[PDB]
C-alpha cells in the first residue's frame, strides 16, 4: 500500500513541478525577449550616436 | 620635411606639412620635447595635413610646434644585442643599462609572409601540463591561444609555460608585454634575472623583452605587439633559429585600436570596436607564423572581457590560432588550477594520424565522460545523488576523479598553493588518464587526485591519507 | 528559437546549482571516507 | 636557357602607351581613398593607382569618388594619380584554374606559373531567372552518412553549414570535396563535380594545410582554392565569394557541375561592414550596412540548376556561418538562413558527446527534401528519419529508461544504434552504396541484439566484408540506383550471415 | 591685443569655453579666465581652444580675456596637507587657513617603470578580519573594493583609514601609512560626516581628504583622483608609505564622460569616451612599491566601483577589475544575511596573496581558508563527523569573520581570535554567542595577556611556546565563559 501511494504521489508532485517550471519558463521567455530587443536597440542607438557625433 | 602641429585633440595629433607629405605609417619626431615623442602617421586628412597617433603623452604640445619625419616607420634596435634588454614601443631601452648597440634596425610594420612561404609540418610540443598535453596539445612552430577572463590564470599559465619551455628551448625567446601591469613586468624581469635566462654580467641571455604597459597612451599599446613580433621576425628570418614569442596580453592591442578609433574619425563598429578590427588583427597575426626560413612558436594570452567569448575581440582570434586553451572561471572557483576548460580547448594536432590512436582515444574518452557528467549534473540537481542508479554513480565518480586529476601544481604557482611544482611527461599523463577511465582507481578517494603529478603520486597521496 | 543545452543548471549558479554541488560533495565525502577506511584496512594487511 | 627565355619574355612584352582617365587622391586613410576627378567612372569599376595597387570605385559622390584599395594603404599618398581601367572587376575563368590556388582577383599564389585562362568573366553578373532553372533532382553525395541520409543536398541547392567555431564545418566541406573523387576520375560525365573552395579571413597556414590535405587525397586536380586571407585587404575578402561564384558559373553555363564552398561568409560580411563604415555609409543593426542582406542574396541566388535548354549544368553553394554561442537569431545568421534552402547544424555539445560529426539532425533541415536522393538511399532514409524522430521524442527518459515501457525501451535502443551508425571518422567519405548498405543493416533491426558500443567496430568490419567479397551487389546497387526486392533479399542474406559470424 | 599668450572666449556653454587665440597654449595647460575662474585646455583645435572650466560658468561670458599660466595643471603637494580637507585643485575648504605647501606636482605625471619597482613585501593592515585573513592587501598593491550601493565599500575604506592610527602614532618609521581619501561625486554632507568620523577616531592627523563633490564642476571631479594620486606620490618618492582611496571611480568616469561629450568628442560604449580604460589605467598604475634605490616608499591604492544590481560584467567595472591586482566583492545578499562586512570570500582574490602577510596570520589563515572553502562546498541545501562537523566549523568561522563598524582590530588580536576559531574552541558554543565570546575574549586578552600579544607582534609568528600559552588561555576563558 505504501509503495502504491508513494508512486502515485511522486507522479502527482512531478506533474505539479513540471507545470510550475513551464509557467516560469514562459515568464522568463517573455522577459528574455524584452531584454534581447532592449539590447539590440541600445547597441544600435550607441552606433547611431557615435556616427552622428562624428 | 618639417610640419606643424595644428590639432592636439586627445592622443591624436594633426600635423600639417607644406613641402613633403609623409606616407601613412611613418614615425614623426616632435621637436622641442625633453624626451623623445614619436607620432605615427595614420591618415591623410587632405590639404597637406596628416592625422597621427602619439606614442607617448601629448601634454605640453602646442599648436605650431615643429615636427620632423623619419622617412620610414618606427625602427627598433634589433639583433642578438637586444637579448636581456627591455625596450620601449619605439625601441628605446628602459632597463637603464645603456643604449642597445646593434648593427640592425627593422621597421615594426612589414608585409605578412606569402602563401608559398608557409610551412605545413607540425610536430607536438610537450609542455608537461596534463590538460594541455592531453586534450589540446601544442605544436612546435604553431600559434597558441590562452583565452581567459580576469583572474582565471592566464598570466600564471604563461609564466609556467615560459619556465617549462623557454629554458628547454634551444633557440631564442621574446616576451612582449602588451598593455599589462608594470608590477607583473618587474616580477618577470627579476624572475628571469635570477633564473639565468637574462644575465646582466655577460651576453648569454636568451629572452628579449618589449614592454608597453597600461600606463602608456593607447597609441603605444597598439604597437608594442608589433615591436615584439618584429624582434621575433628578425630572430626567425635573419637567423635560422627557432623563436618563442610570448604575448600578454594581446587583447590590449585591439583595445588600444578601439580607444584611438573614435578620435581617428571612424564610425564605431559593433560593441564599440573599430571597424578595422579584423583587418588590423589579421595583419598583426599573419606576421606571427612559421615560415620555411624559421619557426616562431607563439603563446599569446588573450583577455576575454566579462568572460564572454562571443565578444568580437576574442572571437576573431580563434581563427588565428592552431591550439586554443580556454580558462574558465567556473573551474577556477572549484579550485582546479589550471582552469583550462576540457570541453572548450581545441588543438589542430589533436588527431589519431598525428598524436597516435591511444592519445586520441584517451582524450576523446575524457571529454565524453565529462560531457556525460555535465548531462547528469542536471538530473542530480532535482533527483538527488543518492537516488541515482549504480551505473551512473560510477560515471560521476570517474568524472570527478578526472576533473581533479586534470589539476596540476605549477612551479611559478608555488608561492600561492605551496605544493611542489610538477612536470608530468606525456606518456605518464596518457597512462594515468587511461587507468582512471578503466576504473583501476575507483577504490581511491577523489581527494587523492587533486593537485598531483603522475598517477603514482596520486596513489601515494591516497595511501598517505589512509595512514592518518 | 531559443533553446538550451546539457549541464545548464550549474551554469546559472542559482539555488539548484548550489543544491546539486552540495549534494554531490556531501555524498562523495562519505564515499571518500568509506574508501579511506577500506584502504587503511587493506594496508594493515 | 633562363637568360634566353627571360629575354624572349621581355621582347614579347610590348610597352604600349595610350590616353586614360585619371584623378588625384584627395585623402587616403584606412584603405579608403577619396579621389578628385575621374568624371567618367562607372560604379563598381576597377581603377589602378600610380603605385600599382588596384581599386574599386564604389561611392561616386559629386565632389570625389570613393575607391577601396586592394592592398596596404601606405603606398597611396595624397595627390597620387588614379588611372581608369575602364571595366568592371572580372576574374580569369576556365578549366585552367583547376589545381591552382588563386587570390580574389585570380592571380596565382601557388607559384606554379601564370594561369592559362582564355576567358574573362565578371563578378557581379545577375543570377538566372525563374524560367532557366529547373527543380533539383540529382544528388550531391557529400560522403557523410548523416548528410546523405537525413539532410540530403542536390545539385543546384544552397545548403548552409552553420554552427559555432571548432565544430567541423570546414571538415564537412573538405570531405565533401574529397568524396567527389570517385566521380571525377571515373567515366560518367554527368556525375563529375568540380569543387571550388573559397577561404575568407583565414590564416595562410590553415589554407596551406587544407591544400596539402587535398593534394594528399588527389582532390586538387578538380578543385579551385580562391584565397582571401586575413592579411589581405577587406575588399579582397569581399570580392572572393563573387570571384569563386563566377568561377563556378563558368562550369554551370557549360553543362558541367560545380560545387562552391564559401568558407566563413560571416568574415566576408565583416569585411563588407568595414568597407561600408569607412566609406561613411549609414550603419544598421550590429553596424552592418542596410545592403548586407543584398550582399549575400545576390551571391547565393547565383547557385542554380539550369534546365536542359541552357546546358543542364549546376552550381551547388555551401556557405559557412560561424554563429556565436549558437545564436542563430543574429543578423548575418538570420540573413543566410533565410536566403539558403536548408542548413546543416553542428553543436559543440554533440561534438564532445561522441557524436562526430556534430550534425544535429533535429535542427538540420533540407527544403529540397528526399527529391535529392537515390531511390535506395531515399528508401532507407525515410525509415531512418522516422525512427530517429521517434527516438528524439523519447530521448529525455534515457536516464531512467530501465523502468520504462517496452515500446519506449525499444525506441531508445533503436535510436542509440542509429546514432552510433551516424558517427563517422574524418577524411573518410563513404560511397552511396556503402552508406545505403549500412543504413539498411541498421533500420531493419539487425543491430538490436548487438552491444551499442560495438556498432562502430561492426560497421567497419561489415563495410570491409561487403567491399571485399560482395562487390557485385554494391556495384549493382550503384548502377541501378535502387534497392530492388532481389537486392533486398541478397542484402538480408548477407547481413544475417555477417551478424551470425560477427561473434 | 595679443593672441599668443592670451585670448577671448568665443562661446561658453555647459562649462566648456571655446577660446580664440592662445596660440602658445599647451595641451592640458591650466588657463585663467577674467573672472578668476581657472581652466584646462583639452582640445587644441586649429582655430579654437576647448577649455574646461574649474567651477561655475555663469561668471564666464563671450569676449572675456583668457590668459595662460605657462604650466601644466599641478596641485600643491607636501606633508603640510596632512589633517586638511582640500578640493581637486588643492585649495583648502575646511576654513583652517591656507596650505603651507612649498612644492607643486603635476597631476598627470607618468607612472614608475619596471626598474624602480620592487616586489610587494610589507603588509597593509586594514583592521578587518576578512581582509587581513583571506584577502590580504600588501603595501603598494591596488585592491578594488567593488560592490553595489549601500554594501559597505566606504565603511571598509574608513576602517582601513582608522586602523593605521596604531602605526602612525608609534615609533618605527617603516610602518607609518599616510592615508589619503578622495571623494568623487559624493554630497558634502557625506564628506562632512566622514571627516567627523575621522576626527572622532583621531585619524585626521595623518590623512588628506580631497573632495570633489557633486556640486563641483565635472572637470574638478575628473581631476580629483589625480590630485590625490600626486599627493600620495610625494610620500612614495620620499621613503614614506601612503594609502589612497578613490571613492568612487565610477563617478569620475561619469564626469569624464560629461567633459568629453561636451567637448564634442564622439561617444563610445555606453556613451563613455574611448579612453575610459586609459583614464583609470594611467591613474592606478601610479600605485607602486619603490625599491631601496628610490627611497623604498609605496602608494597603496583602494579604488571603489559602484555596480548596478551586481552587474560585475559592466564596462567600467570590467576595466577597473582588469587594471587592479585584486577585488573585494561586496554582495548585498551577504549583507542582509547578517554577514557584515559582506566580503564574498569565494570570489574575493588578492594577486599578491601570501607574499605580503605576517607569518602567524598566514599560518592560521591557511587552515581557515581551507575550512571555509570546504564549508562553502557543503554550505547550501548527513555525516556528523564529516559533513555536520565541517558545516558547524564553517558556521563558526563565518560568525568569526563578522566584525562591527568603525572598530578595526590589531593584527595580533586577529591572529589570536582566528587561532581560537580554527583549533576547535568555539564548536561547543552556540553560533549566536560567538560574537559575544569574541568581544569578551578580546577584552580579556587586551587586558591581562598584553604580554602575549606583544610577543606575537614582535616575533611575527606564533611559535610552540606561544601556541601552548594561547591554547592554555583560550581553554581557561572557554571554561570560564560557558
Ligand atoms: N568527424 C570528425 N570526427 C572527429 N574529429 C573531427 C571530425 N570533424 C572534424 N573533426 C575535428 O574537429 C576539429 C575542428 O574541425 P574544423 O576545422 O572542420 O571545424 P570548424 O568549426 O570549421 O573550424 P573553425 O571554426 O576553426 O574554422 C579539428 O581538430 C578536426 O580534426
Ligand atoms: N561592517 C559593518 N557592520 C555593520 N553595518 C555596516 C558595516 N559596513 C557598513 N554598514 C552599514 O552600511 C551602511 C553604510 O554603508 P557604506 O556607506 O559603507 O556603503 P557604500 O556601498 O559605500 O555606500 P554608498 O553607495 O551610499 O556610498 C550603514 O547603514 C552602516 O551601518
Ligand atoms: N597553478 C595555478 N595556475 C593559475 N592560477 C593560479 C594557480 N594557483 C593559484 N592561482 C591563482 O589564480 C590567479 C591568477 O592570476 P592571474 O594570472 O593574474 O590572472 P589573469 O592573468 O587572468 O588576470 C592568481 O591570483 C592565483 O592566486
Ligand atoms: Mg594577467
Ligand atoms: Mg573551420
Ligand atoms: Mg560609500
Amino acid at each position: 500500500e505504501s509503495t502504491t501511494s508513494e508512486q502515485s504521489a511522486r507522479m502527482t508532485a512531478m506533474d505539479n513541478a513540471s507545470k510550475n517550471a513551464s509557467e516560469m519558463i514562459d515568464k522568463l521567455t517573455l522577459t528574455f525577449n524584452r531584454t534581447r530587443q532592449a539590447v539590440i536597440t541600445k547597441e544600435l542607438i550607441e552606433i547611431i550616436s557615435g556616427a552622428a557625433a562624428l | 620635411a618639417t610640419g606643424r602641429i595644428v590639432a592636439v585633440i586627445g592622443a591624436v595629433v594633426d600635423v600639417q606639412f607644406d613641402e613633403g607629405l609623409p606616407p601613412i605609417l611613418n614615425a614623426l619626431e616632435v621637436q622641442g620635447r625633453e624626451t623623445r615623442l614619436v607620432l605615427e602617421v595614420a591618415q591623410h586628412l587632405g590639404e597637406s595635413t596628416v592625422r597621427t597617433i602619439a606614442m607617448d603623452g601629448t601634454e605640453g604640445l602646442v599648436r605650431g610646434q615643429k615636427v620632423l619625419d623619419s622617412g620610414a616607420p618606427i625602427k627598433i634596435p634589433v639583433g642578438p644585442e637586444t637579448l636581456g634588454r627591455i625596450m620601449n614601443v619605439i625601441g628605446e631601452p628602459i632597463d637603464e643599462r645603456g643604449p642597445i648597440k646593434t648593427k640592425q634596425f627593422a621597421a615594426i610594420h612589414a608585409e605578412a609572409p606569402e602563401f608559398m612561404e608557409m610551412s605545413v609540418e607540425q610536430e607536438i610540443l610537450v609542455t608537461g601540463i596534463k590538460v594541455v598535453d592531453l586534450l589540446a596539445p601544442y605544436a612546435k612552430g604553431g600559434k597558441i591561444g590562452l583565452f581567459g577572463g580576469a583572474g582565471v590564470g592566464k598570466t600564471v599559465l604563461i609564466m609556467e609555460l615560459i619556465n617549462n619551455v623557454a629554458k628547454a628551448h634551444g633557440g631564442y625567446s621574446v616576451f612582449a608585454g602588451v598593455g599589462e601591469r608594470t608590477r607583473e613586468g618587474n616580477d618577470l624581469y627579476h624572475e628571469m634575472i635570477e633564473s639565468g635566462v637574462i644575465n646582466l654580467k655577460d651576453a648569454t641571455s636568451k629572452v628579449a623583452l618589449v614592454y608597453g604597459q597600461m600606463n602608456e597612451p593607447p597609441g603605444a599599446r597598439a604597437r608594442v605587439a608589433l615591436t615584439g613580433l618584429t624582434v621575433a621576425e628578425y630572430f626567425r628570418d635573419q637567423e635560422g633559429q627557432d623563436v618563442l614569442l610570448f604575448i600578454d596580453n594581446i587583447f590590449r592591442f585591439t583595445q588600444a585600436g578601439s580607444e584611438v578609433s573614435a578620435l581617428l574619425g571612424r564610425i564605431p563598429s559593433a560593441v564599440g570596436y573599430q571597424p578595422t578590427l579584423a583587418t588590423d588583427m589579421g595583419t598583426m597575426q599573419e606576421r606571427i607564423t612559421t615560415t620555411k626560413k624559421g619557426s616562431i612558436t607563439s603563446v599569446q594570452a588573450i583577455y576575454v572581457p566579462a568572460d564572454d567569448l562571443t565578444d568580437p575581440a576574442p572571437a576573431t582570434t580563434f581563427a588565428h590560432l592552431d591550439a586554443t586553451t580556454v580558462l574558465s572561471r567556473a573551474i577556477a572557483e572549484l579550485g582546479i588550477y589550471p582552469a583550462v576548460d576540457p570541453l572548450d580547448s581545441t588543438s589542430r594536432i589533436m588527431d589519431p594520424n598525428i598524436v597516435g590512436s591511444e592519445h586520441y582515444d584517451v582524450a576523446r574518452g575524457v571529454q565524453k565522460i565529462l560531457q556525460d557528467y555535465k548531462s547528469l549534473q542536471d538530473i542530480i540537481a532535482i533527483l538527488g545523488m543518492d537516488e541515482l542508479s549504480e551505473e551512473d554513480k560510477l560515471t560521476v565518480s570517474r568524472a570527478r576523479k578526472i576533473q581533479r586529476f586534470l589539476s596540476q601544481p605549477f612551479q611559478v604557482a608555488e608561492v600561492f598553493t605551496g605544493h611542489l611544482g610538477k612536470l608530468v611527461p606525456l606518456k605518464e599523463t596518457i597512462k594515468g588518464f587511461q587507468q582512471i577511465l578503466a576504473g583501476e582507481y575507483d577504490h581511491l578517494p577523489e581527494q587523492a587526485f587533486y593537485m598531483v603529478g603522475p598517477i603514482e603520486e596520486a596513489v601515494a597521496k591516497a595511501d598517505k591519507l589512509a595512514e592518518e | 528559437g531559443v533553446r538550451s543545452g546539457a549541464g545548464a543548471v550549474r551554469d546559472a549558479g542559482g539555488a539548484f546549482g548550489k543544491k546539486e554541488q552540495a549534494d554531490e560533495e556531501r555524498y562523495f565525502r562519505a564515499r571518500a571516507r568509506e574508501q579511506l577506511a577500506a584502504l587503511k584496512k587493506h594496508h594493515e594487511n | 636557357e633562363v637568360s634566353s627565355i627571360l629575354e624572349e619574355r621581355i621582347l614579347g612584352a610590348d610597352t604600349s602607351v595610350d590616353l586614360e582617365e585619371t584623378g588625384r587622391v584627395l585623402s587616403i586613410g584606412d584603405g579608403i581613398a577619396r579621389v578628385h576627378g575621374l568624371r567618367n567612372v562607372q560604379a563598381e569599376e576597377m581603377v589602378e593607382f600610380s603605385s600599382g595597387l588596384k581599386g574599386m570605385s564604389l561611392n561616386l559622390e559629386p565632389d570625389n569618388v570613393g575607391v577601396v584599395v586592394f592592398g596596404n594603404d601606405k603606398l597611396i599618398k595624397e595627390g597620387d594619380i588614379v588611372k581608369r581601367t575602364g571595366a568592371i572587376v572580372d576574374v580569369p575563368v576556365g578549366e585552367e584554374l583547376l589545381g591552382r590556388v588563386v587570390d580574389a582577383l585570380g592571380n596565382a599564389i601557388d607559384g606554379k606559373g601564370p594561369i592559362g585562362s582564355k576567358t574573362r568573366r565578371r563578378v557581379g553578373l545577375k543570377a538566372p531567372g525563374i524560367i532557366p532553372r529547373i527543380s533539383v533532382r540529382e544528388p550531391m553525395q557529400t560522403g557523410i552518412k548523416a548528410v546523405d541520409s537525413l539532410v540530403p543536398i542536390g545539385r543546384g541547392q544552397r545548403e548552409l553549414i552553420i554552427g559555432d567555431r571548432q565544430t567541423g564545418k570546414t571538415s564537412i566541406a573538405i570531405d565533401t570535396i574529397i568524396n567527389q573523387k570517385r566521380f571525377n576520375d571515373g567515366t560518367d560525365e554527368k556525375k563529375k563535380l568540380y569543387c571550388i573552395y573559397v577561404a575568407i579571413g583565414q590564416k595562410r597556414s590553415t589554407v596551406a594545410q587544407l591544400v596539402k590535405r587535398l593534394t594528399d587525397a588527389d582532390a586538387m586536380k578538380y578543385t579551385i582554392v580562391v584565397s582571401a586571407t586575413a592579411s589581405d585587404a577587406a575588399p579582397l575578402q569581399y570580392l572572393a565569394p563573387y570571384s569563386g561564384c563566377s568561377m563556378g558559373e563558368y562550369f554551370r553555363d557549360n553543362g558541367k557541375h560545380a560545387l562552391i564552398i564559401y568558407d566563413d561568409l560571416s568574415k566576408q560580411a565583416v569585411a563588407y561592414r568595414q568597407m561600408s563604415l569607412l566609406l561613411r555609409r549609414p550603419p544598421g543593426r550590429e553596424a552592418y550596412p542596410g545592403d548586407v542582406f543584398y550582399l549575400h542574396s545576390r551571391l547565393l541566388e547565383r547557385a542554380a540548376k539550369m534546365n536542359d535548354a541552357f546546358g543542364g549544368g549546376s552550381l551547388t553553394a555551401l556557405p559557412v556561418i560561424e554563429t556565436q554561442a549558437g545564436d542563430v537569431s543574429a543578423y548575418i545568421p538570420t540573413n543566410v538562413i533565410s536566403i539558403t534552402d536548408g542548413q546543416i547544424f553542428l553543436e559543440t555539445e554533440l561534438f564532445y558527446k561522441g557524436i562526430r560529426p556534430a550534425i544535429n539532425v533535429g535542427l538540420s533541415v533540407s527544403r529540397v527534401g528526399s527529391a535529392a536522393q537515390t531511390r535506395a538511399m531515399k528508401q532507407v532514409a525515410g525509415t531512418m528519419k522516422l525512427e530517429l524522430a521517434q527516438y528524439r521524442e523519447v530521448a529525455a527518459f534515457a536516464q531512467f529508461g530501465s523502468d520504462l515501457d517496452a515500446a519506449t525501451q525499444q525506441l531508445l535502443s533503436r535510436g542509440v544504434r542509429l546514432t552510433e551508425l551516424l558517427k563517422q571518422g574524418q577524411y573518410a567519405p563513404m560511397a552511396i552504396e556503402e552508406q545505403v548498405a549500412v543504413i539498411y543493416a541498421g533500420v531493419r533491426g539487425y543491430l538490436d541484439k548487438l552491444e551499442p558500443s560495438k556498432i562502430t567496430k561492426f560497421e567497419n568490419a561489415f563495410l570491409s566484408h561487403v567491399i571485399s567479397q560482395h562487390q557485385a551487389l554494391l556495384g549493382k546497387i550503384r548502377a541501378d540506383g535502387k534497392i530492388s526486392e532481389e537486392t533486398d533479399a541478397k542484402l538480408k542474406e548477407i547481413v544475417t550471415n555477417f551478424l551470425a559470424g560477427f561473434e
